[PDB]
Parts: C-alpha cells; sequence; structure tokens
C-alpha cells in the first residue's frame, strides 16, 4: 500500500512518541505477564489469631483480620 | 529514554544493512520487511516480545540485557523478591 511504504519506523518516529510506545508495550508485555504467588500467605497471616499474650485478657474470642 | 535510542538507532542499522543485500535476497526481502513495515505500537511489541525464550526477537542479547536488568531492579523495589 502506499500508505503502508510512505510511513517511517520507530528511528524516524520522534524519541517522545517512541518513548511513550515502548512504556505501552512494556506494560502490556512485561509487567502485567509478571505474576508472584502470594494469596496463599497473605490468607495465612489474615487467619492467624496473633498477640495472644499481650491480649492476656481473651474475655471474648475477637474476630481475625479475614474475618 | 536510553533503551528506546539504542533500539532506534540498532532498528535504523538493521534497515540500513538490509537494505544493501535487498539485491542479492531479491523476492527474499519479503518476511524481513514485515517488520520494519508494520504499525508502531506492533514494532515495539515485536521488539519487547523476548521475556520467556521465544527467540522470534530481532532485539540482540547486548541490548536485551538492559531491559532484563532494569526488569530486576524494578521488581526489586516493588518487593517482589
Amino acid at each position: 500500500v502506499v500508505a503502508c511504504f510512505r510511513m517511517a519506523p520507530l528511528y524516524n518516529l520522534p524519541r517522545h512518541r517512541a518513548v511513550n510506545l515502548f512504556l505501552q508495550g512494556y506494560e502490556k508485555s512485561w509487567i502485567e505477564t509478571e505474576e508472584h504467588y502470594f494469596e496463599d500467605k497473605l490468607i495465612e497471616d489474615l487467619a492467624k489469631p496473633g498477640a495472644e499474650p499481650p491480649e492476656e485478657d481473651e474475655g471474648t474470642k475477637r474476630v481475625d483480620p479475614l474475618h | 529514554d536510553d533503551f528506546v535510542a539504542k533500539l532506534q538507532d540498532n532498528q535504523r542499522f538493521r534497515y540500513n544493512e538490509v537494505m544493501q543485500a535487498l539485491n542479492m535476497s531479491a523476492a527474499l526481502t519479503a518476511r524481513k520487511t514485515k517488520e520494519f513495515r508494520s504499525p508502531p505500537q506492533e514494532q515495539i511489541n515485536m521488539l519487547l516480545n523476548f521475556k520467556d525464550d521465544k527467540s522470534e526477537c530481532p532485539c540482540p542479547e547486548e541490548i536485551r540485557d538492559q531491559l532484563l536488568d532494569f526488569h530486576e531492579d524494578l521488581m526489586t523495589h516493588c518487593g517482589i523478591e
């Protein structure tokens, strides 16, 4: 196509536009594709009833953070 | 800033060297210039598609190293590892 032949690559594209495109592509392909498994540890920490000795009373069973 | 500067100058060099060998390649220049004639967002994604193997990426290792090291630093700053 005439327009496809006329259109120029990144080295002719301006620097700031290239930076914006790189930022969007980096977010789409690297940041989003990163995975790390924290749900099990977070839920265990939330379900742990802590600070029993500093509580020292246990008059009523205080609801845990997950609760 | 400097990462895309390196990518842009490398892409200029690659386009220049491909145009040097177009006569000997003949009709073979096609897939090679498919990268050069593509929308800028697609060019960005093709150049950045080297996270996990996938050797179908023209980015050389000496430039891939900068992005990998910066990604490692960013992950450490975010506290992932």
